[PDB]
């Protein structure tokens, strides 16, 4: 026959399929090379007991009882694959297989031991997957001189590999999710030819000193390794190192000076007290990130000799104290976030320049920032999210290259926001530091209690993004630059500003209106769905109607702008000025009438009801859901740290209007205390068909439930549309 | 006993399916009064022909811990007139020291509920593989526990597991960000997803790549469908050992919380917060207990959503899959349209059994 491929069993229905592989049938063969069983057994099987000694290519699924036939000595084979179970003790031992190359055993759920490898060589692929009860790998496997793909996946009970790996050309070595290993094998020679070394979720104790050979990989990623406590110095011979989620490390290997090449250093969720204090010998680093280490109290000594580092990131360094101080010329990136324990910054940084990226985020215990900042004329991004810095440092007007300036303060949400002793009755009149600046693109101010503004704002140019978020005690905005695309303002003075500046400002795209009362009404999470105080909407429902009534409508002229008019406001109901309301179905479909051009038709005004979420809402709902049962203990709460979360977020939605294709996106601010609030969103797009507006294929959290639609017209914005639908 | 609960129960009777559905269940019993409610309502549904429980799997512990959990589950099932379901232990999964400490939880009230220490079976998903292979019809899978064994089951014989399964119902969460390949990944904050993140990711990816429909329930469904405390007293009025057990555990947990919130031991919570989400100075608990109306049941809603017969009666799934992808949809707080009938079903199909 010379070839047999057993097809699906649901085609005979008499038992011929069992007959073909039955012992009496294979006698007539006398020559057979390939035998594949690609069909899984439905409910029944017949044990095979011949196994003629002539095969070369064999694939079996759901094999019969444990052992192979005792007379199976093929003396020649190439390819063996088993997807079955209960195949313990493949051979009695010392089996002479000369030509066998490929050995694959997948999901053999009770294989207790591999056969002997004293004779068989030239084994190119050895694959073992999902072997649940396997505690030994027959270290003779490590003596093969030609091994290419060693796969060991989901080995629950794996304990020891061969102690020595003698292979000279090993390409793929995968050890995945073992989490029960004891020691990585020590290699002898150099594997110049190697592609993949996977070591994932393994319960190793420490790497041996022979890892320098594996320096042919130049990368080392370690994730969720929860058993190792030390590393060899040879790991320093790697170009990229990324260590994450090691609950107990305690130390880092001392630098021996043998390696001079390493540029990528990433450390996460690690217990590293201090650095080895000899980092300068590497003199090749480019990127250093330390993220959320609970015990990083002392960083290092003389770290500033790394020969012009480039990227320095320190996140969630809850206990990292005052920095040693600079005694570098290619430093672009300095990020420090949520460093609570730091009290001040070293002064000598005002010598350092060519920085251009400085972020201080949510550092509460930092007040006296550096003041001189002389000849620091290269900064471009400056972020200040934490408290402490009450007054901006003097001589800040010397620099003239800043483009992004963020200044956020944290307050307490209640019936009325109260500033910190009214900013310690700060002289708000003399505030002119930001006025003296120039060429500023993004300017964010929130939580600052200033009554007056600089009068030189006209000189300042290209201020594309302007945010004044929860800034009360303010009477009026004196003068605004003519190039503000995005404006975020409080509801206290919002009606005047838009009708006063949209007609004048040529490029004013998006206006966001924020009200504290609507913010603090949803302080509890349950308030979004449980019930709503009716009168509150009547506090702002007519606010939207009068705002819509007071709008200059001159967008039907030539296209000065490629963008449309976008307004975001609080609220959860139609302002009733729309004559076409849809309750449900999370979709819109309006069959507008025809012959609109009797009078010039300005455009379609569309309204949507949505609600934006804080990025951390899942944590609060999960926390309170667990609180509904509260199986915790008193000792648990003594060392519980609340996971640091940003107090401000920018949430956006995307909508598309189809009848020409026009797609535009919304945005507004969301606070930490008030995770989700409902918002009204108005869009106006100046100009047979059916008006349609779906949100997006994605937008998992965002649906939108209410819609409105009218046709606006000429004759002093009459809007007397002949549309009667509901 | 109330006329409206009988009316909605007979409505559910009229809405019966033609063929019972065999379901595979993964639970972590004796940690909260929720999984026992799920068992009770599953038994009562089976007596009505809606479903038919075959096997159960225990998780969230060490070898001895999971053995004890399976023993208690077998005892509860035996005393619930369910002497057919097979109890099977799980398989080992990686643990951190903090995770091990919080996963070694075992309330003392469940010590007596353990059955004879020989009827338990400690193989795993080996039996479920055979039944899944030889089942003459399609089955549904419900996950309300760790995803380790569930991930193990779907990692082998893709064609078999896609050709003899209907859908998967899980109580968990959805990460707001899409995957690199456009798939949907579980979030890190959900308790079931945080039990073993790798297994959860593997389950979600395999289910979405194999064409099996996915049912996901959030945590706010219980918020929309809270239950009054008179349910516990009603079920325990007749001296049922199981009902007594749930009443005792709920009382213990609630008074532990009420004593902990006093003297501001727990940060971020105060006396005002307790009276907000549990009601609408500091007296004895015996007077606080009557004025509660918003207790939560999480996993029973997942079982209710699993059955297509009752899925259309009160839920309204929201599709979220990409146009080219396997059908996956999420049911949250906005999808529950009739919470009153939901509470009625919980009270009815939990009180009768
Ligand atoms: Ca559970």
């Amino acid at each position: 026959i010379e070839g047999l491929l057993l097809t699906e069993p649901e085609q005979f229905e008499e038992g011929e399929l069992e007959y073909m592989y039955s012992a009496e049938a294979l006698k007539k063969t006398r020559r057979l090379r390939i035998l594949v069983k690609e069909y899984y057994n439905r409910g029944f099987d017949e044990p095979v007991a011949y196994l003629p000694n002539s095969l070369l290519w064999l694939e079996w699924r759901n094999y019969s009882s444990n052992s192979f036939p005792s007379n199976f000595e093929p003396s020649k084979l190439v390819y063996l694959t088993m997807k079955g179970s209960s195949i313990i003790e493949l051979w009695n031992g010392a089996k002479r297989l000369a030509f066998l190359t490929t050995l694959d055993l997948s999901y053999c759920h009770k294989l207790i031991q591999t056969p002997d490898f004293r004779m068989i060589t030239n084994l190119e692929r050895l694959i073992l997957s999902s072997c649940d009860a396997l505690v030994e790998v027959h270290p003779s496997v490590g003596f093969l001189k030609n091994l290419i793909l060693l796969n060991m996946d989901h080995c629950i009970s794996l304990e020891r590999l061969p102690a020595i790996i003698q292979s000279e050309c090993l390409e793929v070595l995968d050890l995945n999710y073992c989490f029960n290993l004891k020691m990585f094998p020590e290699v002898e020679r150099n594997m110049t030819h190697l592609k993949k070394l996977d070591l994932t979720s393994t319960g190793i104790r420490e790497l041996p000193a022979s890892i320098e050979h594996l320096s042919s990989l130049e990368n080392l990623q370690m994730h969720s390794c929860n058993q190792l406590v030390s590393l060899p110095s040879s790991i320093w011979r790697f170009r990229n190192l990324k260590i994450s989620e090691c609950e107990k490390l305690g130390s880092l290997p001392e630098i021996h000076g043998n390696s001079n090449c390493t540029r990528e250093l990433i450390l996460k969720l690690v217990s590293i007290k201090e650095l080895p204090t000899s980092i300068g010998n590497l003199t090749s680093l480019n990127f250093l990130e330390i993220c959320n280490c609970k015990t990083i109290s002392s960083l290092s000594s003389s770290i500033w000799g790394l020969t012009s580092l480039t990227t320095l990131k320190l996140l969630d360094c809850r206990k990292l104290k005052n920095l040693p101080g600079i005694p570098l010329d290619l430093l672009r990136i300095i990020d420090m976030s949520w460093c609570s324990c730091i009290s001040s910054l070293p002064h000598n940084i005002w010598m350092l320049k060519f920085l251009r990226i400085l972020c201080i985020s949510y550092c509460s215990r930092l007040e006296y920032l550096p003041e001189n900042l002389g000849h620091l004329e290269h900064l471009e991004e400056l972020l200040a999210d934490g408290t402490g810095i009450l007054r901006l440092p003097s001589s800040v007007a010397r620099l003239n290259k800043l483009e992004v300036l963020s200044f956020r303060k944290k307050f307490a949400i209640g019936p009325k926001v109260q500033y910190s002793s009214s900013m310690l009755n700060l002289p708000d009149d003399v505030f002119g530091s930001l006025g003296s600046l120039g060429s500023v693109v993004k300017l964010n101010l929130s939580g600052n209690g200033f009554c007056n503004l600089p009068e030189t704002m006209n000189q300042l140019f290209c201020l594309e993004y302007l945010d004044i978020t929860f800034c009360q005690r303010l009477e009026a905005l004196p003068e605004l630059p003519p190039s503000i695309k995005e404006l975020y303002v409080d509801e206290h003075l919002a009606l005047r500003i838009m009708e006063d500046l949209v007609i004048k400002c040529k490029e004013l795209n998006l206006i966001a209106v924020t009200k504290i009362e609507y913010q603090n009404f949803y302080r509890w999470l349950d308030s979004i769905w449980s019930d709503v105080s009716e009168l509150l909407e009547n506090s702002q429902k007519q606010q939207l109607d009068d705002m819509l009534q007071l709008i200059p409508f001159s967008y039907l002229s030539t296209a000065k702008r490629e963008e449309v008019l976008k307004i975001v406001i609080h609220g959860t109901r139609i302002p009733e000025w729309f004559r076409w309301q849809d309750r449900s179905a999370t979709t819109m479909s309006v069959n507008l009438p025809e012959y609109w051009y009797t009078e010039n038709f300005l455009g379609f005004a569309i309204c949507c009801s949505c609600c934006f979420y804080h990025s951390a809402r899942s944590y609060d709902v999960e926390f309170e859901g667990s609180m509904h049962h509260y199986n915790y203990d008193s000792s648990y709460w003594k060392e519980y740290e609340e996971p640091s979360y940003d107090f401000y977020e920018r949430d956006s939605i995307e909508i598309t209007a189809k009848l020409l294709k026009k797609v535009c996106s919304f945005s507004m601010n969301v606070l930490r205390r008030a995770t989700a609030v409902p918002n009204m969103c108005f869009a106006f797009f100046p100009f047979y068909g059916i008006f349609e507006t779906c949100l997006s294929p994605g937008d998992i959290r965002h649906r939108g439930k209410q819609w409105g639609f009218n046709l606006v017209y000429k004759d002093e914005t009459g809007g007397s549309v002949t549309h009667e639908m509901l | 006993l109330t006329p409206t609960e009988t009316a909605v129960l007979r409505e559910l009777r009229l809405h019966r399916p033609p063929l019972p559905l065999d379901t595979l269940l993964f639970t972590d019993p004796n940690k909260d009064p929720d999984d026992v409610v799920t068992y009770t309502i599953a038994k009562q549904l089976q007596a009505e022909g809606f479903l038919r429980l075959t096997d159960v799997v225990v998780t969230l512990g060490d070898a001895d811990m999971r053995s004890q959990r399976a023993q208690l589950a077998k005892g509860v099932f035996d005393r619930l007139a369910l002497p057919e379901v097979r109890v099977a232990r799980g398989q080992d999964y990686p643990m951190t020291s903090t995770q091990a400490r919080e996963h070694s939880k075992f309330l003392a009230e469940g010590a007596a509920l353990r059955a004879a220490p020989d009827a338990v079976h400690t193989d795993g998903v080996r039996a479920m593989r055979e039944r899944l292979a030889t089942s003459p019809h399609k089955l549904g899978m419900v996950v309300i526990a760790g995803m380790t064994d569930a991930s193990a089951l779907l990692a082998e014989a893709g064609d078999l597991v896609r050709e003899k399964l209907a859908s998967i119902t899980i109580m968990g969460g959805i990460d707001p960000a899409r995957d690199a390949d456009g798939l949907v990944q579980p979030d890190t904050r959900a308790y079931n997803n945080a039990t073993d993140i790798h297994a959860a990711r593997a389950l979600y990816r395999r289910a979405q790549q194999l064409g099996i429909p996915l049912r996901i329930l959030s945590k706010e469904a219980a918020y929309r469908a809270a239950v009054p405390p008179a349910f516990y007293e009603g079920i325990a009025r007749n001296g049922h050992p199981v009902g007594e057990y749930l009443r005792d555990v709920q009382k213990n947990a609630l008074k532990g919380l009420w004593e902990g919130i006093q003297a501001n031991l727990i940060p971020g919570l105060d006396t005002a917060w307790f009276f907000r989400t549990f009601v609408a100075g500091a007296m004895s608990f015996d007077a606080i207990w009557p004025q509660v109306t918003k207790l939560n049941l999480y996993d029973p809603l997942t079982l209710l959503a699993a059955l297509p017969g009752a899925a259309r009666l009160l839920f309204q799934p929201t599709p979220m899959h990409r146009e080219g992808a396997s059908p996956v949809e999420h049911v949250g707080h906005a999808e529950v349209v009739r919470p009153e009938k939901a509470r009625l079903l919980l009270s009815a199909l939990a009180k009768a059994a």
